Order: structure tokens, then sequence, then C-alpha cells
RNA sequence: CACGGGUGACGGGGAAUCAGGGUUCGAUUCCGGAGAGGGAGCCUGAGAAACGGCUACCACAUCCAAGGAAGGCAGCAGGCGCGCAAAUUACCCACUCCCGACCCGGGGAGGUAGUGACGAAAAAUAACAAUACAGGACUCUUUCGAGGCCCUGUAAUUGGAAUGAGUCCACUUUAAAUCCUUUAACGAGGAUCCAUUGGAGGGCAAGUCUGGUGCCAGCAGCCGCGAUAAUUCCAGCUCCAA
């Protein structure tokens, strides 16, 4: 007997019939428009959204006036609402089955950088969340899988140890700099 | 009988890899590829050809 | 079902239970003839120990003459024709060497064109069939 | 440019103290060390650092906020009754022993199977 | 459906698959039952038919000076055998508790380290710009060609900019260490600091490409390929799945 959790999920699900030239297709328009790196990347986002609408459709399978209905309802909407997906006027749990796995994908910090505009390509705005020059309310975010807050997302700069910001210049610019000096003398 | 096993892979001659450029992976891999499919072509008339098609 | 009574629970329960005996798979998994049968015993791989190589000819249109080896087990001394997959590799094996055999994956049935063969070789000597095909790895001698 | 805040501020009279949360900001450096912190800690609160023990420190992902706890004695006197010695050991007011476990035990049980006086003799 | 027998049956809370129904596993960290190789008997003690308690038999087994004495790792590590199958003869009572005459001592319970691709989560192996080019929403021209207000990709063609795997002051972490994070100074253009595992007739995505073999060797879970022009073998290139 140890001091320990034990619990875990998987996040991802893998499809059923394994090689639909039309499932295939979608994943693939799905990665190149929205810069995406495997097809676990596209499944774990896939059964979060089967987790959403699964529960959207045990909730619109109760009756009107109920009270685990409403709450669960209201808390699933607030959650859409600070995620940043569903509209503050479309707040209604019989809208959440019409969303799609593009308006999920842009919500992705990596989209958000694409989108803002600091950021060069989609991939770049990777690049550069891998390389850590940006910062979330004063909060260096290096994983792209940061579910950007509709409240967070103007809180989106460059951090501030960094070089492209207000910062000490890297390892290329400072051997460019030693290099023009042992050449001038 | 049992005295002709690995005939084939005797008698065959022996082929060297050829060097080749490293391949981009991952993210990277996926990106070329999705340029190589969508963006490059344009849609034609009648059946598209796969891409290992050759004449 | 066929008897649709209020109360007739221990009538189906027992009718069902009597024919679930005729299906095929619940009797191979709940009978031990089967399991005492099996060579492996409920197992996945089994050592033992090579003593002759054989050539088998091959069944219906499909033609050739595959080369099985007779291996005896170590848990039952059981005798078993293994498949060895690969080409050119039954001179990595020799008489007296403990190779390791598992099943084919129709579960006990010989399989295409190999009659009467039911299990294969993975690994010679705790050195892989599959290394030994590919180069990687050397026998040691 | 080092900032201590300190949260949870709890004056404990049963255990002769004051206790804090405190949170170190550091712009653009590495993480302070504990004589620094007492040192700070000490020309904020006014009081002698030989009564200031401050442990336990997590930096968060970024660098720019550690966390930590920390608590201030009224005496020495008293942070030796209810201060735990290897956290005095930590500052040096306190030496612990030197002799190990697996050799504490063998000793132990040899001096179990000889029965008399002469344990004294056993033990080294 | 008693009685008798078998179970690769400890029971349950539970786990997987799942429309609804069910099916399979549960020895396993939580509770209850049984026990220390197999039975049996007893002192102590409130509580034992106790085995890091004894007493007799069966099996195993230690030292002996040959008279005797002594044992129970289905505890912690570790060794042999059995095996398809499973880790160190490490550190500590500091975190959680327990015991005692009890604030102090002890605890292979427990905690922390080492092996570890059972498994679960996150996620490196690049990006930008310039030149040659191949094209898309417009003006003109019947086409040929031109312009870029808007573009997208390719190329051992070139260029800096940035960062991490690793080495490594120091700080922190901890009972003392270790790991994470921070921070000096190092550290990438075939960024050699190189990512593999299976397949390419159908199911099920992907060459009637090249050389050799010629019902041989071999491929293939099923149908089926291979008798000198193999889209299914063996190799080179390419592509597909992760």
């Amino acid at each position: 007997p140890v001091a320990r959790s034990w619990v875990c999920r998987k996040t991802y699900v893998t499809p059923r019939r394994p090689f639909e030239k039309s499932r295939l297709d979608q994943e693939l328009k799905l990665i190149g428009e929205y810069g995406l790196r495997n097809k676990r990347e596209v499944w774990r986002v896939k059964f979060t959204l089967a987790k959403i609408r699964k529960a959207a459709r045990e909730l619109l399978t109760l009756d009107e006036k109920d009270p685990r209905r409403l709450f669960e309802g209201n808390a699933l909407l607030r959650r859409l609402v600070r995620i940043g997906v569903l509209d503050e006027g479309k707040m209604k749990l019989d809208y959440i089955l019409g969303l799609k796995i593009e308006d999920f994908l842009e919500r992705r910090l990596q989209t958000q950088v694409f989108k803002l505009g600091l950021a060069k390509s989609i991939h770049h705005a990777r690049v550069l969340i891998r390389q850590r020059h940006i910062r979330v309310r004063k909060q260096v975010v290096n994983i792209p899988s940061f579910i950007v807050r509709l409240d967070s997302q103007k809180h989106i700069d460059f951090s501030l140890r960094s070089p492209y910001g207000g910062g000490r210049p890297g390892r290329v610019k400072r051997k460019n700099a030693k290099k023009g000096q042992g050449g001038a003398g | 009988s049992l005295a002709r096993v690995g005939k084939v892979r005797g008698q065959t001659l022996k082929v060297a890899k050829q060097e080749k450029k490293k391949k981009r992976t991952g993210r990277a891999k996926r990106r070329m590829q999705y340029n190589r499919r969508f963006v490059n072509v344009v849609p034609t008339f009648g059946k598209k050809k796969g891409p290992n098609a050759n004449s | 079902g066929k008897c649709r009574g209020l109360r007739t629970a221990r009538k189906l329960r027992s009718h069902r239970r009597d024919q679930k005996w005729h299906d095929k798979q619940y009797k191979k998994a709940h009978l031990g003839t089967a399991l005492k049968a099996n060579p492996f015993g409920g197992a996945s791989h089994a050592k033992g120990i090579v003593l002759e190589k054989v050539g088998v000819e091959a069944k219906q249109p499909n033609s050739a003459i595959r080369k099985c080896v007779r291996v005896q087990l170590i848990k039952n001394g059981k005798k078993i024709t293994a498949f060895v997959p690969n080409d050119g590799c039954l001179n990595f094996i020799e008489e007296n060497d403990e190779v390791l055999v598992a099943g084919f994956g129709r579960k006990g049935h010989a399989v295409g064109d190999i009659p009467g063969v039911r299990f294969k070789v993975v690994k010679v000597a705790n050195v892989s069939l599959l290394a030994l095909y590919k180069g990687k790895k050397e026998r040691p001698r | 440019t080092v900032t201590i805040r300190t949260r949870k501020f709890m004056t404990n009279r049963l255990l002769q103290r004051k206790q804090m949360v405190i949170d170190v900001l550091h712009p653009g450096k590495a993480t302070v060390p504990k004589t620094e912190i007492r040192e700070k800690l000490a020309k904020m609160y006014k009081t002698t650092p030989d009564v200031i023990f401050v442990f336990g420190f997590r930096t968060h992902f970024g660098g720019g906020k550690t966390t930590g706890f920390g608590m201030i004695y009224d005496s020495l006197d008293y942070a030796k009754k209810n201060e735990p010695k290897h956290r005095l050991a930590r500052h040096g007011l306190y030496e612990k022993k030197k002799t190990s476990r697996k050799q504490r035990k063998e000793r132990k049980n040899r001096m179990k199977k000889v029965r008399g006086t002469a344990k004294a003799n056993v033990g080294a």
C-alpha cells in the first residue's frame, strides 16, 4: 500500500476504420490548415468534441425545467464562453451541437499567435512557442496546447527574457559579435 | 529438398543504398506532405493519378 | 425465445446453459480438454529444443517445399512442427538449439500452403530470426 | 529589484512564532539564496535574522516567481524548543550524529546477542 | 437439482467493452476471510490454536571435536530452479502513522533514490528572407506576352536570426542527496546533434518503375501471387499508415 493516485485517462480515441479516404482527407486538410504535429493532435480534440457533444445530447434528452439539466447546461456554456469558442449571444445548450472541429482548432495558442500576427506562419508561431519568446500574463508558455481564454486573449505578447523583445541577444548574434571583435582586434 | 535454402538471396546481386538528403520529420513532414498534395496541383478533368503513378 | 411465460426464468436459464455448450468457442474456452491438448498450455510463447528439420510439401495449386522444424518443448516435452518464416533462415538453426515458438494468428490452425503446421519460430537462442534475416546481430559461436 | 511579499500571515502564540508564505519576484535573474532571504526578511520585520527560518522554495516556470514558506521565532531557545534539528543543522547551530543506520542496526543486533554488562565492550 | 465431483473459484466495492440488453476479468494497494512447507496441541496475555512463540510426527535443511545444538523470507532486498513472463543484497524515520515507562527512542509499515517502452499525459529532429521557376482572384490582347495593388509551393543556390539534447559555475529541492525550474560561460547548415516500425492486387492508403530468380527460393491473417515480361519474391528508387 503506497500513497499515490492511479488515476489516468486516454485523451484520444482511435477511429474504428483505420484507412478511410474521406477521414484521412479531412484530417490532412485540418493539419494543413491549422498547423498540427500528427494525427493524435487531431484525435484528442475530436474526442473532447465527442465528450462535449455527448454531454449536450444527454442534456437535450432531459426534460425542460430540470435542475441537473439547467446546472450542467449553464456550467458547460460557461466553460465554452470562457474558452472562447462559443459567442456570448449564442450561449444556449441547443447550439452546442452545431459546433465544429475547425472552431475548436481556431482557439489554439499557435493559431492565436498566427491570427494576432506577431509571427509569420503557423509553423513559425509553433517555432516561437518552442523557442520560448512569448509570455501570457507574465508566464512563459512553452507548450502550444494552451487553451487561450477570451479574457486572456489580449494578454499575449513577447516575453521578458527574450532576444526578440527586451532581453539579451542569442547565440548567433553573440557569435557574430565575437567573430567581428576578433577580426577587428 | 532442404539443400536450396537461401537460393535467391545467395544468387541476387547486392545493390548498395544510394545517398540522399535526410527527410524532414513530424510537423514539417506533414506540412510538406500537404504542400505536395493540395496547393501545388490544380483540379483537372478525368481520374486523378496516384502519388507513385509513373509512365 | 420460445417459451414466453411469466415465471419461466429457470427454464430459459437452464435451456441457454445447456445450449451454450454447442457453440465451438464456448466449449473451447470452458473445457479443459483443449487447454490440456494445447502444447503451449494457454500461453503465447514457448522455448524448445530443435531435434530435426523437415521439408514439408505444400498444398493445392500453390506448391513449394516449406522448411519446418520439429521442436520438443521443455514444460511438456511435446513435439511441434514450427515454421521458419523468412528466406534463408533455416541455416541459422542447427541441431539441439533452444528456439522460441509462437502461434501464427488463426488460433491453432494450419495456414495457407503449409498443411498440418500451426506454429512458427520467433527467436533462436535469444537472438531473433528477424535480426538474423536483417543482418543486425550475429549468431554466437 | 528582488521583491518579497508575504501572504497567509498567521500569529501562532502556541507555537511562539509568526508564519507566512513568501513570494519572491526576481525579474531576470536566478534563484536568490536563503541567506539573502533571511537578510531581506530581517530588514523588513526589523528583527534579528537568527530566528528567521525559511525553507521549501518552488520556482514557477518562466523564471520570475518563486514561492516558499517561512516562520519567524521570538528567541533561539524557543527555536531549539520547537524547530526540527535537521533544519537547525541546515544553518549550522546543531550537528547530528555520523553513525550510519546499517552499522547502528548491526551494533544493536550484536548487543542483543551478548547478555550482561559487556554490551559496551561489544559495541565498538 | 439435494447429495457427489471439478474450477486455471477467496468474496465484494470495482476494470474493460459497450445503443438498450448483456459478455469477460477481479490474486493485486479499500473492507472482510485463511496462513506462514503439511496437520495437531498449549503457556503467556484482555485479545493467538500466534509461528521474527513454543511442543511431538512427515518432508527439506545448518555447525559439529561425533557427545550434542539449532531452523522456518506466500516480509524487505538478494540467490537457485521453474519458466514466454517480472527491479537494488541502496538511503532515512524528515513527510503519513504506529508502539513504549512515551515531547526525546524505534519501525525493510511508510517515505526517498537505482532498473524499467506494462501503461497514461505533454512533447524535439526546424523556421524566415532573397534569386530561378510552376500556377491562382484582375486590366489589355482571338491566342502568344506584359504589370503586380492580393498571392502559394519546389530547389546540397545563398544568407543570418532563434532555441534545445548534452557538458557545466551557482541557487533551489532533500534527513543528506537525486529529478524539475532559473541562471553564468559553451554548444546546429549534409543544422552527421541523421527516426524508425509494417505495407504498396482487393479488403485497406500507396509504381503494371529497373535487375535477378523461374511452381525453385520465397509472399500472403482470407481470396490468392510465383513455371524466363512477378503492379504480391529478393534488392535500388518512390509512395502510403503511425
